């Protein structure tokens, strides 16, 4: 509200959805934000508690990577070329978010304990051992 | 020039899944007192403006006999059935045996409304009175004595409360937080295809739940030409869901001045019957506006003559069906009226035209009206319409109509069409051929050349 | 993978036009532009235009902004990344330079500095632009000649003389045989008739084992010629 | 199963209900029956009136149910004084065989009147049969209630008086007649016969004798 | 074309080459994106270097690309035979279109020779009854790019109807040619024997048919 | 412009077969609805029956099993009979030209819609009376002048004695004379027999040579009777 001109390219987003187009304005959004015994209380009901359950998985992840609230976190796992051979600009510039998952997503089990071991369980030992001195 | 991985929190990434939706309604109680059953006064109230995001470039695959939002809607409108008649009044102490006459008016050239009369138990269980009560003909059965109730031995019979009305209520069936709701967006959707236009939308539209027989009414109309939709339209088997543009206006009434007899059967339970009427006597009619399904036939015939070369021959309709299959059944006013589409689907075309067909005058059919019925072939407890007060009168616009495709032994006997629902779930496939419910996963890892500051 | 398959080889008279397709497959056909490309003898190879099957977009090059005609239909889906797609050029008031190979290509990249780049090419369509008439050609049998006479091998083939219209296609036994086969460019005659020939080399052992028939296809002027070519020699060195 | 009465002002509108109200939708009639004359259809559909009849007469017609089928005189005189019969035509019913009750009309209020008594005495021819009869008119009388009193000299007859219930004529007055049987030899004894018709406050007197 | 090329150039087996690609200010290389293409004659052409040094996806990284604000320039190291064909290169902008070159012909030394094959056939007994005769002359699998043909109509030359093709290049990176010789019945009745000889700068192979024969 | 007539006998033995003539002159009987309506003393008008122009008969259920209707298309006239009469069938006669009315309300193919009928045209009325009893014939006696007011204003009539039934006609130099006519009704006199007589108020100008002679014709009796009235 009551912006205008110097806030409304602050809507139009860029590096975000840049990854093709298989999106729009609110293709993120549509997810990220759009939050009596009867059939509709007892579904409605499972419907929240699911809501709820869906969303402190990912921010637990995020958590256990060292990126609990961080959008676009970035670590120090290398990318390992057998998960794929193509470049950054092959990837980003030819490909969605869709088809890119479908790709990458016999490694993407793998990966996700990487993050996890490799980084923010040894980066949490490191910072307290170097941290004693 | 190295690679590292990041995460992306927020990635326009979904598979398709099926979750629990939920309802949502536009209007409460105390703008409309006691206004819905079928759209609870319960559910979330719909927010002022949807949010409806076009998603380019994309392409998906949809399929609407597939589609398990049917199977849930469908489950939905059962259950939401026995929550509102397990309350009231059930109707067991009159199934004692009825001494039924006729209505009495003069000699014609085989009535409708009866006339019975049977002893029932007062409140005072001791105590017994005789009483009388008008039931239509279609809800007694022969077994000294004429009569009884029709659904006695079949399964227990509940009246539903006078208090609740059976008004189709526009209901948003909404995916939780999480999901999304992946709308097809094509002015001529195939049955199950790939659409070239999709948008997404938390909830769906304002899809009135219609219970109707071999019509659909009060739909969601095609923009563009009609629509023939089918699983398989070589398959016999498979049920033929149409779509119009133009929606034909329907006209319907029951002229008859009923009134309201309270019989008292026990304690605090009220039973309504049919009291004597009021007033000329004359049975309940349908008008069609003979220009507008002449037109509308117009146009369903060209479709079909597109999908089968040699043009076949015009159907006709109702075989198989005793009770409520081959009728026109749908409510009105409370009354639950059954119609003959005969003067509908007696025509015959070839290379277009017509033929069959003789002025302006509306097209006039005998419907027939019942207060038993067992709905959604369901086993079991079968709801009492009870009476309404004075003259009955709707209207409504058909969208859509179920029509069957009829085999012929091995090859040559030529093919109509017989409308018929192939299954109750066919009428919510008409309003949900469109929405498909997918979840979203937004976690997206992928390669940048951005390394996490070093340990430290 | 992604393919590209164009229209046939065509001929014209200076003034007319011409339209030449070019139907997409393996990729989604409205993500990526499509360029024209032709190479004439006289000036190398020489960009046209582009357009873009998603929003109809087209940058035609001076050269050609007056006289060339680029559409394209809409794409069929085949999967939801995948679908197939036509693309069409319409060139006017041809003339006799305008005689070359004409290409249609894939583009580059979705998004970034280089999209419309020409990646994926298509396989060619030859356009001869003359005022003669197509002419069909005469097949003549090549007897076998001795090719190893320690080795055991020898060499047969077929002739092709004498037809106007460029494009030319030999196949042996319907397609059945491919190994060994040998096509030669075609030649061009004074006259402004071109020939060539199709050589293969078979053992000299099978002669009563295999036939050997091959298919002449001329499509400009419609004539299909099968020759037996006869196993029987006149060498010296195969003789023995 | 009889008539009914009904008794309205001279001049005044005039309201006929009608008896076993509409079921449906009605076609009543409306028929103006005197007695010994021919009845006359006034309204045949419960709001048109055939030729010839004046447009003082109006029915009710049934527009919206619920109206009671009146049938509605403007202007009543002494003409309209007649039987009254509604035939009902609704849907309900089944073929109504049997025409209405009928309404005896009445109308009151009209100026003074006064008779004209002509008394004969028995012809020859009469008495030449053995019989003689005296003969006393009445016409033009204002109210139907008279009383004829005979008087055989100054003495009262008592016996052998027959006198005419009054009925209407055309002129829209009533009419009436008195007999008095005799012997020829009772006329022949007398001095004179005197008719004595008293109506309402006065009282006329016609006498005759014999030759 | 503005955008000019090399006309030519050459390295080694296994060594390294060098071709380069600039023109005027509108086709400038300071300011414009530079593509190559690997355009063999009559196949569909190849990218290989999409902008100024990023190279098409499947390339070898033996193909670089550098330029300078004066001139473009593309390096193929570790040579090898099928990189002798035709280049060309493209210069453009995001929203402009290609602007091709003069293009640039590489060539291959350090190479093993092969020793050329030659075929000669008679004209067929249908041809000659059509008044007719033309004979066939075909040369294949030979390295050295070029190649002469003369014929001989009883060792003498001829110098009637002799049409030769231009040198092609084999699938098997060898190279192919063919030579047709148009005659008379009566010119080739009257004569003993014909020749065709090819000769390289190497060796010079000559096959001869008689009309006896 | 249409006019009926009713003929018929008048006086009918008990249990025996009344019959009656209503000849019609306006139009054809095939075009027409025809009903019969009796009127009896002291009570109200009954319907019996009708016949259509396409002559099929049905009748008033009460008096069904004894009434029968036909109609003649030769002579434009309708014949009623009555088996097996008593004296209640006694009563003045209507036969009346009906019409037969469609009222509508609601759909014609689901029927929804009654007849109704309406007799739009009465004949005069004939007069049946049914006992045992025989007829009397009436006699004319004259009445002579008073020798009666101021300005010459004289009146004479015609005396009818006692006759057996009501049914009088009376008339006056054979209906040439009509102003100031005035017949009084008949009064039953204990004898059982009725007895009226008319008047005529003439000017004493012509009350000399007026040559006067009512005509009364009675129908039961046969007999029509002319007489003089001299001063
Ligand atoms: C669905 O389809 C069905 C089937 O088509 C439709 O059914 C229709 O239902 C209606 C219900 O009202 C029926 O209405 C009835 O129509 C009759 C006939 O009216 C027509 O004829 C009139 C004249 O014709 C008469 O006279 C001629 C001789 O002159 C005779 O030969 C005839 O037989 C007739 O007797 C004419 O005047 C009418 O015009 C009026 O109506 C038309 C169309 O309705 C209008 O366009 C006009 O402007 C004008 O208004 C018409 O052409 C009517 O007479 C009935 O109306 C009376 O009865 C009602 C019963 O309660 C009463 O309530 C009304 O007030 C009305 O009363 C009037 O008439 C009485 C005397 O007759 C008076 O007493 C009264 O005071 C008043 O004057 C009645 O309306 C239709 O017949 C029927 N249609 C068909 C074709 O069967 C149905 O409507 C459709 N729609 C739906 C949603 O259901
Ligand atoms: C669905 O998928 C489609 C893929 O098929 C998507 O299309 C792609 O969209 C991307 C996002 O915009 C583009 O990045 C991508 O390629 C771009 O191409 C641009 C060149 O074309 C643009 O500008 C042209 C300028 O027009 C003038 O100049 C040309 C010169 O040839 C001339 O012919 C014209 O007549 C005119 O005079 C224009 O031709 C193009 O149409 C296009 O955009 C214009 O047109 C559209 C539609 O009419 C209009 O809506 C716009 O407002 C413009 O007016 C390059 O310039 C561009 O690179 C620049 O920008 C990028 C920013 O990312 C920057 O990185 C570069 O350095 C450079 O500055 C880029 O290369 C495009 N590809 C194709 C082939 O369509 C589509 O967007 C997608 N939809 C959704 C929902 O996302
Ligand atoms: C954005 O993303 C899209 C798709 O996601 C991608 O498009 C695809 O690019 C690839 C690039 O390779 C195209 O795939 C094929 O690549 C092979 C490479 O050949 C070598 O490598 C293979 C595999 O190692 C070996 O098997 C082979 O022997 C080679 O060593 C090409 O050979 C294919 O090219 C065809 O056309 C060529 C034209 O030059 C021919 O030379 C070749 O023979 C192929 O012929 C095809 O068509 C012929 C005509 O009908 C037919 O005769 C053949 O049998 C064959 O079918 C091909 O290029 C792939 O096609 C592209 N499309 C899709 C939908 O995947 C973009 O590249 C990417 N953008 C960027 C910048 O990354
Ligand atoms: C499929 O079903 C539909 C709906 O039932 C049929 O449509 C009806 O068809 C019937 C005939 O089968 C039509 O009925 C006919 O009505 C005519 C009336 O029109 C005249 O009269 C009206 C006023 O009442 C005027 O407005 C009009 O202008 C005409 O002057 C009758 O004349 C016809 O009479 C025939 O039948 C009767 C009764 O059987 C006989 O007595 C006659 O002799 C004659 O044979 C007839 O009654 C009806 O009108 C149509 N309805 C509609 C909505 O228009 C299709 O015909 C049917 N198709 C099939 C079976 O193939
Ligand atoms: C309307 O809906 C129809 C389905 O009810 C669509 O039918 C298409 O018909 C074609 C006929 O060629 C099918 O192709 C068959 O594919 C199967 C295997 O399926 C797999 O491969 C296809 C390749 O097209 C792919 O689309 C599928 O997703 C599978 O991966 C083969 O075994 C057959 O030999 C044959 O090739 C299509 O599968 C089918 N649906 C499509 C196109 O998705 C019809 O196209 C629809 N029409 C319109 C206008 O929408
Ligand atoms: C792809 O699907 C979209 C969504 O339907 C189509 O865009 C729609 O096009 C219609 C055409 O009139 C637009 O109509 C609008 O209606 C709204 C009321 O809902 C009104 O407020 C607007 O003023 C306008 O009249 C509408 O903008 C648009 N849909 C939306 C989001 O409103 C589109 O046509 C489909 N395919 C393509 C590519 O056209
Ligand atoms: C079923 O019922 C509906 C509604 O009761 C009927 O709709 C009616 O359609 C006619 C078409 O002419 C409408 O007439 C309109 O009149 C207005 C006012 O003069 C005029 O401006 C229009 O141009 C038009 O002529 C009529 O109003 C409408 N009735 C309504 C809205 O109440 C329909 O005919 C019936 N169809 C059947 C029996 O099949
Ligand atoms: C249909 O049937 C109903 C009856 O079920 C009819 O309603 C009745 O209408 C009459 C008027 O003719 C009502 O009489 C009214 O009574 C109220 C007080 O109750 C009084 O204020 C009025 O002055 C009048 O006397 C009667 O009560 C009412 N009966 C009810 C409502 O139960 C109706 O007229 C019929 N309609 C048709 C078109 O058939
Ligand atoms: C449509 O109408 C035709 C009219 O004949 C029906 O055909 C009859 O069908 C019955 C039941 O199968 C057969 O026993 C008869 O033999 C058929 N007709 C004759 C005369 O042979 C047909 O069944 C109807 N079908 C629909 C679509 O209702
Ligand atoms: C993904 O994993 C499945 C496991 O069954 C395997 O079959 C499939 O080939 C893999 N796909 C890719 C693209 O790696
Ligand atoms: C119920 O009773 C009716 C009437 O006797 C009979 O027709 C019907 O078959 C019975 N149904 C069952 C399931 O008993
Ligand atoms: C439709 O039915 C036919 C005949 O049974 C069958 O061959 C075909 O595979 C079916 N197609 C679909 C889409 O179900
Ligand atoms: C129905 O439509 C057809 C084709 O337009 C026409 O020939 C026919 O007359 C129409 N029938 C009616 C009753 O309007």
């Amino acid at each position: 509200a009551v912006g205008l001109g110097a806030f409304i390219l602050g809507f139009l987003g860029a590096a975000g959805s840049t990854m093709g187009a298989a999106s729009m304005a609110l293709t993120v959004q549509a997810r990220l934000l759009l939050s009596q015994l009867t059939v509709w209380g007892i579904k409605q009901l499972q419907a929240r508690v699911l809501a709820v359950e869906r969303y402190l998985r990912d921010q637990q992840l995020l958590g256990i990577w060292g990126c609990s609230g961080k959008i676009i976190c970035c670590t120090n796992v290398p990318w390992n070329d057998s998960w794929s051979n193509k470049t950054i600009n092959e990837i980003w510039d030819n490909m969605t978010w869709m088809q890119w998952e479908k790709e990458i997503d016999n490694y993407t089990q793998h990966i996700y304990t990487l993050l996890e071991v490799s980084q923010i369980q040894q980066e949490k030992n490191e910072q307290e051992l170097l941290e004693l001195d | 020039a190295k690679k590292w991985v990041t995460v992306y929190y927020g990635v326009p990434v979904w598979k398709e899944a099926t979750t629990t939706l939920f309802c949502a309604s536009d209007a409460k109680a105390y703008d409309t007192e006691v206004h819905n059953v079928w759209a609870t006064h319960a559910c979330v109230p719909t927010d002022p403006n949807p949010q409806e995001i076009v998603l380019g470039n994309v392409t998906e695959n949809f399929n609407m006999w597939k589609n398990n939002m049917v199977e849930q809607m469908h489950e939905d409108i059962i259950s939401l059935w026995d929550q509102s008649l397990k309350p009231c009044v059930k109707l067991t102490p009159l199934c004692v045996t009825l001494n039924c006459n006729n209505v009495n008016t003069n000699n014609t050239n085989t009535g409708e409304m009866k006339n019975c009369s049977f002893n029932v138990t007062t409140s005072i269980r001791d105590k017994i009175k005789k009483e009388y009560a008008l039931f239509y003909k279609l809800d007694v059965v022969p077994l000294i004595t004429n009569y009884r109730l029709i659904n006695c031995n079949t399964s227990v019979i509940t009246q539903a409360c006078p208090k609740v009305s059976f008004e189709p209520i526009p209901i948003h069936y909404c995916a939780p937080a999480g999901f999304a709701i992946l709308k097809c967006n094509s002015k001529t959707f195939n049955g199950s295809g790939p659409c070239t236009n999709v948008s997404t939308v938390q909830c769906t539209h304002g899809i009135r739940p219609v219970v109707s027989t071999q019509l659909l009414l009060n739909g969601s109309l095609a923009e563009e030409e009609i629509v023939i939709r089918s699983e398989n339209i070589t398959d016999n088997a498979k049920t033929i869901i149409v779509q119009l543009n133009e929606a034909v206006e329907i006209n319907c009434t029951r002229p008859n001045n009923n009134t309201r007899k309270s019989i008292h059967i026990g304690p605090g339970r009220a039973f309504y019957a049919t009291g004597d009427i009021i007033g000329n006597i004359r049975q309940a009619h349908c008008n069609i506006s003979k220009a507008r399904w002449n037109e509308t036939l117009g146009q369903i015939v060209a479709k079909l003559e597109e999908q089968f070369p040699n043009k076949t021959i015009i159907f006709n309709h109702s075989s198989g069906g005793d009770p409520e299959i081959v009728t026109h059944s749908f409510n009105c006013g409370g009354e639950f009226f059954y119609c003959n589409t005969t003067p509908l689907f007696n025509s015959t075309w070839n290379n277009t035209r017509t033929d069959d067909y003789p002025g302006e005058q509306n097209i006039t059919l005998q419907c027939r009206i019942k207060q038993i019925i067992n709905m959604w072939q369901g086993v079991g407890k079968a709801m009492y319409a009870p009476p309404i007060r004075g003259q009955i009168r709707c209207s409504s616009n058909i969208t859509g109509l179920l029509l069957t495709r009829d085999g012929g032994r091995d090859q040559n006997g030529t093919e109509t069409f017989r409308p018929g629902g192939g299954n109750m779930r066919d009428n919510w496939r008409s309003e949900l051929y469109k929405y498909k419910v997918v979840k979203i996963e937004p976690l997206g890892i992928a390669p940048t050349a951005c390394k996490r500051r070093v340990v430290q | 993978e992604g393919q590209l398959v164009q229209s046939g080889a065509e001929l014209k008279k200076p003034g007319a036009s011409v339209k030449i397709s070019c139907k997409t497959s393996g990729y989604r056909f409205n993500f990526y532009h499509i360029n024209w490309i032709r190479q004439t003898a006289g000036r190398g190879p020489e960009w046209m235009g582009w357009i873009s099957p998603y929003s109809g977009d087209k940058n035609l090059a001076p050269a050609f902004q007056d006289r060339v005609i680029m559409t394209t239909d809409t794409e069929v889906p085949v999967t939801s990344f995948t679908s197939t797609g036509a693309a069409y050029m319409e060139i006017r008031n041809l003339k006799f330079d305008d005689t070359g190979t004409y290409f249609c290509a894939k583009g580059l990249l979705r998004d970034g500095s280089s999209t419309w780049l020409p990646y994926l090419w298509g396989q060619g369509t030859l356009l001869t632009v003359s005022s003669a008439s197509t002419k069909g050609p005469s097949v003549f049998p090549l007897a076998p000649s001795s090719k190893s006479t320690s080795g055991g091998t020898a060499a047969l083939g077929c002739l092709v003389k004498d037809y106007f219209p460029e494009p030319v296609t030999v196949s042996w036994n319907s397609g059945a045989l491919t190994s060994g086969v040998h096509t030669f460019p075609a030649v061009l005659q004074s006259s402004g008739l071109y020939s060539l020939s199709s050589v293969v080399t078979v053992p000299s052992s099978s002669l009563g084992t295999q036939t050997y028939i091959c298919n002449v296809n001329h499509k400009p002027s419609n004539t299909k010629v099968d020759k037996r070519v006869e196993p029987k020699s006149c060498d010296k060195g195969l003789e023995v | 199963s009889y008539v009914s009465p009904l008794s309205v002002a001279l001049g005044e509108t005039a309201r006929i209900s009608c008896g076993r109200q509409a079921l449906g939708s009605r076609a009543v009639q409306w028929y103006q029956h005197k007695p010994g004359q021919a009845p006359i259809l006034l309204i045949y559909n419960n709001q048109d009136r055939p030729s010839g009849i004046p447009e003082r007469f109006s029915g009710t017609p049934d527009i919206n149910f619920g109206t009671t089928a009146t049938l509605t005189i403007s202007g009543v005189e002494v003409g309209d004084e007649a039987d009254y019969y509604c035939h009902m035509w609704d849907s309900r019913s089944g073929f109504s065989w049997s025409f209405g009750g009928a309404t005896r009309l009445t109308v009151l209020s009209q100026p003074k009147a006064a008779p004209s008594v002509t008394l004969f005495p028995p012809s020859s021819e009469e008495l030449q049969a053995n019989k003689a009869t005296l003969v006393c008119l009445i016409s033009d009388f204002y109210p139907g209630a008279v009383t004829v009193a005979w008087k055989a000299d100054s003495s009262p007859v008592k016996a052998g008086v027959e006198t005419t219930t009054p009925s209407k004529q055309s002129n829209n007055k009533y009419a009436a007649s008195s007999y008095l049987s005799l012997t020829p030899e009772q006329w022949k004894s007398h001095k004179s016969y005197s008719c004595q018709v008293t109506h309402e406050g006065s009282t006329v007197e016609k006498t005759v004798a014999p030759t | 074309s503005v955008l000019t090329q090399s006309a030519s150039v050459s390295g080694s087996l296994g060594q390294s080459v060098t071709i380069s690609c600039t023109g005027p200010n509108s086709v400038c290389c300071s300011h414009k994106s530079i593509s190559w293409y690997q355009w063999p004659p009559g196949r569909a052409p190849t990218l290989i270097i999409y902008e100024d040094n990023e190279r098409a996806p499947g390339i070898s990284p033996r193909f670089s690309g550098y330029k300078s604000y004066w001139s473009a320039y593309l390096t193929i190291s570790d040579l090898r035979p099928e990189d002798e064909t035709t280049y060309y290169c493209c210069s453009y902008t995001h929203n402009s279109g290609c602007v091709f070159g003069t293009g640039t012909k590489v060539s291959v030394l350090g190479q093993s020779k092969a020793n050329p094959s030659v075929t000669l056939f008679p004209p067929s007994s249908e041809e000659l009854q059509a008044n007719k005769a033309t004979l066939v002359c075909l040369i294949s699998d030979f390295y050295p790019g070029a190649v002469t043909v003369a014929w001989k109509a009883d060792s003498s030359p001829v110098k009637a109807g002799v049409e030769t093709t231009t040198p092609s290049k084999q699938s098997n990176n060898k190279y192919a040619a063919s030579s047709y010789l148009s005659l008379t019945p009566e010119q080739w009745k009257s004569h003993r024997s014909y020749s065709c000889q090819v000769t390289h700068e190497g060796s010079t192979v000559e096959k001869t048919v008689a009309p006896t024969e | 412009q249409v006019q009926l007539q009713e003929s018929g006998p008048g006086l009918v033995r008990p249990s025996e077969t009344l019959s009656v003539t209503c000849i019609v002159s306006g139009g054809s009987i095939s075009n027409y609805y025809w009903t019969w309506i009796r009127q009896s003393p002291g009570k109200g008008l009954e319907w019996i029956g009708y016949i259509s122009d396409r002559e099929t008969t049905t009748y008033n259920p009460s008096l069904n099993s004894r009434a029968v209707i036909s109609r003649d298309t030769s002579k434009n006239q309708l014949s009623l009979q009555l088996r097996s009469v008593t004296t209640a069938d006694t009563a003045i006669y209507f036969c009346a030209t009906a019409r037969r009315g469609q009222r509508i309300y609601g759909v014609v193919s689901f029927g929804e819609f009654f007849y109704y009928y309406y007799m739009d045209v009465w004949g005069k009325g004939t007069a049946v009376t049914v006992s045992s009893a025989s007829t009397k014939g009436p006699s004319v006696f004259p009445l002579a002048p008073s020798s009666s007011t101021s300005g010459g204003t004289a009146a004479l009539g015609c005396l009818v004695k006692d006759y057996f039934p009501e049914p009088v006609t009376v008339s006056w130099n054979s209906g040439a004379l009509t102003s100031g006519v005035h017949t009084f009704p008949a009064v039953l006199q204990s004898s059982g027999l009725y007895s009226l007589s008319s008047v005529v108020t003439v000017p004493s100008s012509s009350l000399g040579t007026q040559t006067y002679i009512c005509n009364v014709n009675h129908k039961p009796s046969n007999t029509k009777v002319d007489k003089k009235v001299e001063p």
